[PDB]
């Protein structure tokens, strides 16, 4: 969403809607608004060290950059991984990739579970929004499959709602009964009616077919689970039966996937493994945590004596367990590109400085591999948005939303691989609105959100 | 409409349209618009080329006898191609009367210097090339009036910050004044006063 | 680091440096420099003073507001140290006496009070201890001055094992004894020098090289526990130097030989003035001695400063004694001196 | 007569501006947008140019707003984008240019509020 | 044409001809100078910093450019000969009080914020 | 010689892509049948220009033009990357 | 309501007090620090509520023209007094 931050003598103040008629209108979601006091709260000033006692102490940016760079130089290879967080900028991201790179490393991943079979990563349009929130309000008819969209994407939710009312919009779900403020045709949270549906054995598979521009919208909640791949398939296997009936009524664009993660798709564009398989599989003796603070690894899962290094802004899961601390900005204390749902480009600007001696990331990662040896390219931001480019030309167009429909290539390739899917119900992470306040570090720190979900939980 | 309202003058107006239009029929070559405002001012813009020849006319002709030179500045307008606007203001005794004669320079074309037409000009011509580097050709003594020794940048420019780059400060190391970069204890805090409504729907531009 | 200590701005005079430094004795010749370094990058200066407020008003323009607090002291009571030094990170110190006084000794200047100092920083959790000796400090000196800078030296290593211990040689500067000295002594009619100056090698420093020196020993993580030597980069005979500052003066050299006893005759005569003495005999002891070369030691280029010749800076001292013929003269018409160079 | 220059207009030399000030500063040029908070539009008709954000930090006494950067507080405006950017080229700043975003035309309907049967009827007024 | 009149100079070499009378005036004019303001400097350092301070416009193509840079630098050598300059307006060419900023990326990183 | 990552930026309208568009909706499932594990990267190019980027072991990488080729160059120079032979 | 710091230092009716280790306090050595002693939300605390007997009561601070702007308060609700937003007086009608 397009916002407004109303600084005054260097501090945040509020956070207001900006305007843009085709991403969040004129509105803006009560996370979004409410969440900035979290800015204040549990916030990294200064790097940390291990001391000789095993505890956090403060220090000077020039030992433990020299510590981390001492500590990256001895390993290789495998050996070295970095997961990257919720929050991250595609430049920290990208400085990360060439920085593990130079030690020959690929082991880059993201907590985001995202399936890797057949195309993968491979095609953009494989996991992008492709009808884009604006053609939301042209679709007669929509397919919901395991997602809570009022939680995860709440602007979503509400041009859903808005062409509900309006364009008489008709609605249906596959998962939990969720209240999603609109009347829906729930089918149930079997992930097999699915199946059905492609198979043409359900009510609902010619209901799709009698539409002229219908949408299918898979939540990447529902990925995060076992048979993620599986329930990819039975996707794309509904969303090419649909095209194959109904023809291609032009540049419309059937299939979707709604993100959470503001990081995840620029990501996916620069190449970053999606899922910590990767480090599971290969467990490395250096651990780079780029503001990952999901839990996802802890050191049960890891060999001893592993080095983990924590980059981020806010005191969560993730930096008490860190032998280094190097604290970064936040989105509101730089000049950084994040990437939408629906694969549109964005850069945030600077409001405020840093807290501290905390920096860039961006410059954090360039500064460490100077100290290391292997000097990174790039000294400006200009010149990181040109490497930003050269690995994907989209990260720099920052209003562009046009591209390429894959969905031949991809659909082809997910049909190489028959995992089995899983008698399960679906059901979302979010299941009411008191699991919707805290999802990042940010509004877990924020005490307004904690006045929230206590007035949820009893509403007194 | 009476108490609280400024009264008009259609006389003073119509005497100033009937002056406007003799002025322009007399120099066509150089007078591009005349104008007179609701509080009854007369406003000649002319072509920059044309500084001397109206002038002198404006302070010689029997009819115009424009013996005194007000004043004379400049205008700073970033949006427009030629940057600066130079204004005189003249005063007859003879007429009891005032015009405004104006035209429009930048940043590297030279304005003819008013000297010869009238002395007093000689310091306020000064004054414009400090305040705003407009040079003025064949100026007796053109030079800094207003600013410093070594003074760099023009301060009544727009894009002039309003501190500016440089303070001074006494250093004992030196034993003298020197000058630092600026640095300030409290920054000037900027208001936005503007109101998001229209106040005054006579002088609405034309939406595109 | 304690927030409120971490280091905003662009390094200027509205600036915070982190610094909180406590400089005894900034009411000197090196304070005044010292203090104007510190309150340039913005940093909180606390200054002890015992003279009257009015000797201190030099020292005001130096900082910000507020970044410059004058609060009195006494140098033999322990309590005024410990309120002088409670708040800061940093202390200096540049207590020093070039002659005795009925109150204080050569020992109480220079053994007594750093070692108090020393003692109540390390016991009040300052962090940073800057102590100044002299470069030709030993205990088997003929000079009085010198023997109390070794002990106190020591001393003060051993109260503060932690502190970074500066040893310059004869500083010279605009408000200095060493050029102004020589150059006041043309009133005599003639130079007296031991043996003509002939047998005497000094290594003067410019006064602002030892000021950026302190100011870099404190914020040099690794300065701790070290011993610097503060020299510059030109050794000269006496008699050589001497002729340099005459002629940079315009003043006629006259110089005679004088014997050592007659010498510290004249010394121990001129030390009767109950105001600051024109000359004593540790003035002379100190002025026809040697400096002690000292390679181990580490320099003020490797606190990153290239000492500065005197022969770019003696005219801005020494232009003051000349007559209005010669005040004109430029730098470079005098011919520097022969130099005494390994 | 005149002489034909045929280069870049390039002024940087004269600005007297600090060339720190110059090189490494980057300029914002866009309509802002509406105050959410008001239905007015009179602010959202001229371009602005604007600099962008350095450190701010706190005075050790008083505790105010201290900044070391003189453009904190330049905002210029402009009736067109081109001149906005003619004037950055000119003055030697780089620049982003943000396209101006105008709302879309509504299709508004009262009688909408009483629909027979579609979803547009209102419960309340 | 372009439609630009000039101030002096019609091209590139008139430009570069009055830009040579006003640096060997300056030339002629430094040691006057460290005499009557009673600098601390040498000839050479001051002859050094006029380079210096010419060299810093030399990639400027536009004669108009060129003429306005040399009436200011002939206004500033009017002020600097007449004597209403004083030593602190002659001694701010030369900086000795600024701490120098450094310029590797490392020693910004570590300061602070500013790129 | 260790591939790591290929990358193909391919601008999606001008003509000196049409051929690296061929390639992508004709012959590059087959190419990502026959490489199941490496990363084959599609990303759209501005209005300038069509190239391919391959990427080596310790961060090396190089870029070839692809303007104005056909099917038939685009997949001759891939396979040329994909193996030991420039 | 002054009250001490653990440092010793009086609290100021904002709350504001440095720590024990912070260096700012060497403002106040040789010198004190200035802390007014009334404290409005102490003293306004002692005003007795005002029983008034109609909904709707009139409050301009006293003094007429001397106060602060007329406001009007509601005193429907029986759990709660209307405050006043400016002078802070509390009123309510006769319960119980
Ligand atoms: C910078 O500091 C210093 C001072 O401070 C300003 C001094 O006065 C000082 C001592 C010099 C004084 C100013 C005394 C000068 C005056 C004369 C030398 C007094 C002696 C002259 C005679 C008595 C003349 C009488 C004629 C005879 C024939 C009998 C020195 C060395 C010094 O270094
Ligand atoms: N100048 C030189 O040639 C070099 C100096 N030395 C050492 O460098 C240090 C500073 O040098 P410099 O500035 O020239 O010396 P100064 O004589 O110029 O100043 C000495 C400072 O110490 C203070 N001070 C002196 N005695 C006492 C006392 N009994 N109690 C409290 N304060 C006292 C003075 O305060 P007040 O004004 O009130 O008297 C004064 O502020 C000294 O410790 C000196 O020994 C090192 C090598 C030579
Ligand atoms: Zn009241």
């Amino acid at each position: 969403s397009n916002i407004v931050v109303s600084t005054r003598t260097g501090e945040v103040m509020r956070i207001l809607p900006r305007m843009h008629e085709d991403i969040n209108e004129e509105w803006i979601s009560d996370k979004t608004r409410f969440a900035y006091d979290g800015l204040k709260r549990q916030r990294l000033t200064q790097p940390m060290i291990r001391n000789e006692k095993g505890l956090l102490t403060y220090t000077t940016w020039e030992d433990a950059l020299s510590r981390v760079a001492g500590m990256l130089q001895s390993f290789q290879g495998n050996d070295v991984a970095a997961i990257a967080g919720g929050l991250v900028d595609a430049e920290a991201l990208v400085a990360l990739k060439d920085l593990l790179n130079r030690v020959d490393s690929d082991s880059l991943c993201t907590e985001e579970v995202f399936p890797t079979a057949g195309a993968g990563t491979d095609l953009r349009s494989n996991y992008l929004l492709n009808t884009t929130i604006a053609g939301v309000e042209e679709a007669d008819v929509i397919l919901l499959v395991g997602t809570n969209p009022r939680f995860e994407a709440p602007l979503f939710n509400a041009r859903i709602r808005k062409s509900w009312l309006h364009n008489d919009l008709k609605v249906a779900l596959i998962g939990s009964p969720v209240d999603l403020t609109y009347r829906y045709d729930h089918l149930g949270d079997s992930p097999k009616i699915l199946q059905d549906i492609a198979s043409g054995n359900h009510p609902f598979s010619q209901i799709l077919k009698e539409a002229k521009k219908p949408m299918v919208v898979l939540g990447s909640s529902a990925l995060q689970r076992s048979d993620g791949t599986a329930i990819l398939a039975a996707v794309s296997n509904i969303a090419q039966n649909i095209r194959l009936s109904s023809g291609v009524t032009g540049d419309w664009k059937v299939m979707n996937i709604l993100h959470r993660i503001a990081s995840q798709v620029a990501a996916l564009d620069l190449g970053y493994k999606p899922g910590v398989e990767a480090i599971r599989k290969n467990p490395p003796k250096v651990l780079f945590l780029l503001g990952a603070d999901g839990g996802c690894i802890t050191r049960q899962d890891l060999p001893k004596d592993c080095f983990i290094i924590y980059q981020g802004h806010h005191g969560d899961v993730g930096a008490p367990m860190a032998d280094v601390i190097l604290p970064g900005a936040a989105y509101t204390e730089k000049s950084a590109t994040y990437v939408n749902t629906e694969g549109r480009a964005q850069q945030t600007k600077v409001a405020v400085t840093p807290p501290g001696l905390a920096r860039e990331d961006w410059k954090i990662i360039r500064a460490l591999s100077e100290i290391a040896g292997m000097t990174l390219p790039y000294d400006t931001l200009d010149q990181v948005r040109s490497r930003l480019e050269e690995v994907s030309p989209n990260l720099v167009r920052y209003d562009d939303v046009e591209g390429a429909n894959y969905f031949q290539q991809a659909n082809e390739l997910s049909k190489l691989v028959n995992q089995q899917l899983l008698a399960d119900p679906l059901v979302p992470p979010q299941l009411t609105i008191k699991d919707f306040y805290m999802t990042d570090s940010i509004s877990r720190a924020s005490q307004t959100m904690a006045k929230c979900v206590k007035a949820v939980t009893e509403g007194i | 409409t009476r108490p609280t309202i400024r009264p008009r003058n259609d006389v003073v107006h119509k005497q100033l349209s009937a002056f406007g239009q003799y002025v322009a029929e007399i120099l066509p070559k150089y007078v591009q618009q005349v104008q007179v405002s609701c509080f009854n001012e007369l406003e000649i813009f002319i072509h920059p080329d044309g500084v001397i020849p109206v002038l002198t006319f404006l302070r010689d002709h029997t009819n115009a006898q424009f013996k005194s030179l007000a004043d004379l500045t400049a205008v700073d307008v970033p949006t427009r191609q030629n940057r600066f606007e130079i204004v005189y203001n003249l005063l007859s005794l003879r007429f009891n009367s005032r015009i405004r004669v104006k035209t429009y320079t930048d940043e590297l074309t030279p304005i003819e210097s008013s000297v010869t037409v009238y002395k007093a000009a000689n310091w306020y011509e000064r004054e414009i090339w400090d305040m705003f580097g407009v040079f003025f050709a064949n100026h007796p003594d053109l030079r800094r009036i207003l600013t410093d020794y070594g003074f760099e940048g023009h301060p009544f420019r727009k894009d002039f910050p309003l501190s500016g780059y440089v303070e001074l400060r006494y250093d004992d190391e030196v034993k003298r004044v020197v000058a630092e970069p600026v640095e300030l204890a409290q920054e000037f805090r900027k208001f936005d006063l503007n109101s998001p409504w229209e106040a005054f729907p006579a002088y609405r531009q034309p939406p595109e | 680091l304690h927030h409120a200590l971490i280091p905003h701005g662009k390094g200027g005079r509205s600036s915070v440096s982190g610094i909180v430094a406590t400089v005894f004795g900034a009411t000197g010749f090196l304070g005044r420099y010292v203090v104007n370094h510190l309150g340039r990058m913005g940093s909180q200066v606390i200054v002890p003073y015992r003279c009257e407020p009015y000797d201190t008003m030099h020292l005001r323009p130096m900082g910000d507001l507020g970044q410059i607090i004058f609060m009195e002291w006494n140098g033999k009571d322990k309590d005024s140290i410990r309120k002088v030094v409670e708040h800061s990170n940093v202390v200096i110190n540049l207590v020093g006496r070039e002659w005795e006084t009925k109150n204080f000794d050569f020992e109480d200047v220079f053994v007594k009070i750093p070692h108090a100092i020393a003692q109540v920083s390390k016991e009040a959790g300052v962090e940073k201890l800057i102590h100044i000796s002299h470069l030709n400090a030993d205990i088997k000196s003929p000079s009085r001055y010198l023997r109390s800078k070794a002990v106190g030296e020591k001393e003060v290593r051993a109260a503060f094992p932690e502190a970074t211990i500066i040893k310059p040689s004869d500083i010279f500067g605009r408000e200095d004894r060493f050029l102004n000295y020589f150059a006041s002594m043309r009133w005599f009619g003639g130079v007296p020098l031991i043996s003509l100056g002939k047998e005497t090698v000094k290594q003067p420093v410019y006064i602002v090289d030892v000021s950026k020196g302190i100011i870099n020993a404190i914020k040099d993580p690794d300065a701790k526990g070290k011993t610097f030597a503060f020299v510059g980069p030109n050794r000269y005979l006496l008699f050589d130097l001497v002729q340099y500052i005459f002629a940079v003066a315009y003043r006629p050299f006259l110089p005679y030989p004088l014997p050592h006893f007659a010498y510290r005759w004249v010394g121990r005569l001129f030390e009767v003035s109950p105001f600051e003495p024109w000359t004593t005999r540790d003035k002379v002891e100190r002025v026809h001695m040697s400096d002690m070369t000292l390679p181990h030691l580490p320099g003020l280029e490797d606190l990153g400063i290239q000492a500065t010749p005197l022969e770019l800076k003696a005219i801005e001292v020494l232009r003051r004694h000349r007559t209005y013929r010669w005040l004109t003269s430029e730098m470079e018409d005098v011919k520097p001196a022969k130099t005494v160079n390994i | 007569q005149l002489i034909a220059v045929d280069e870049k207009l390039d002024i940087t030399t004269l600005t007297g501006v600090p060339e720190e000030h110059i090189k490494t500063r980057k300029v914002r040029i866009f309509v802002p947008a509406r105050n959410n908070m008001q239905s007015g539009v009179n602010n959202t008709k001229k371009w602005k140019m604007e600099f962008d954000t350095r450190e701010r930090w706190e005075n050790p006494l008083m505790g105010w707003s201290s900044t070391a950067d003189p453009l904190s507080n330049l905002v210029l405006t402009f009736s067109t984008k081109e001149d906005a950017v003619a004037f950055a080229e000119k003055n030697g700043w780089s620049f982003d240019v943000e396209e101006r975003k105008v709302p879309k035309p509504k299709s508004k309907s009262y009688g909408a509020n009483f629909s027979w049967n579609k979803r547009t009827r209102v419960s309340t007024k | 044409g372009t439609s630009v009149k000039p101030i002096f100079s019609r091209d590139m070499n008139e430009a570069k001809r009055r830009v040579r009378e006003l640096y060997r005036a300056w030339y002629r004019e430094v040691p006057n100078t460290v005499h009557l303001f009673q600098l601390d400097i040498s000839v050479k350092q001051g002859r050094d910093k006029v380079r210096e301070m010419f060299m810093k416009n030399a990639h400027v193509t536009d004669p108009r450019v060129v003429d306005l840079l040399v009436i200011k630098g002939k206004m500033e050598l009017e002020e600097t000969i007449n004597v209403w300059k004083q030593r602190t307006h002659i001694m701010r060419f030369f900086h000795e009080t600024e701490a120098p900023r450094p310029t590797d990326f490392l020693s910004k990183f570590y300061v602070g914020h500013d790129p | 010689l260790g591939l790591r990552e290929i990358r193909i930026h391919l601008c999606q309208r001008s003509p000196g892509s049409q051929g690296v568009r061929d390639f992508i909706e004709k012959r590059y499932v087959e190419l990502k049948k026959a490489n199941p594990d490496l990363p084959i990267l599609i990303r759209e190019c501005s209005d300038v220009q069509p190239k391919l980027w391959a990427r080596y072991a310790f961060g090396q990488e190089k870029n070839v033009s692809l303007n104005n080729f056909s099917a038939d160059q685009v997949t001759r120079t891939l396979e040329n990357v994909l193996s030991g032979k420039a | 309501g002054v009250r001490t710091s653990p440092t010793g230092e009086k609290v100021t009716h904002t709350g504001q007090a440095y720590d024990d280790g912070d260096y700012r306090r060497v403002r106040f050595s040789d010198r004190q620090k200035e802390v007014n002693e009334n404290f409005a939300i102490d003293l306004i605390a002692e005003q007795p509520v005002s029983e008034v007997g109609s909904r709707v009561i009139s409050c301009d601070g006293g003094g007429g023209a001397l106060g602060h702007p007329r406001v009007y308060i509601n005193l429907d609700k029986e759990t709660k007094t209307g405050t006043c937003g400016y002078c802070g007086l509390q009123f309510r009608q006769p319960h119980h």
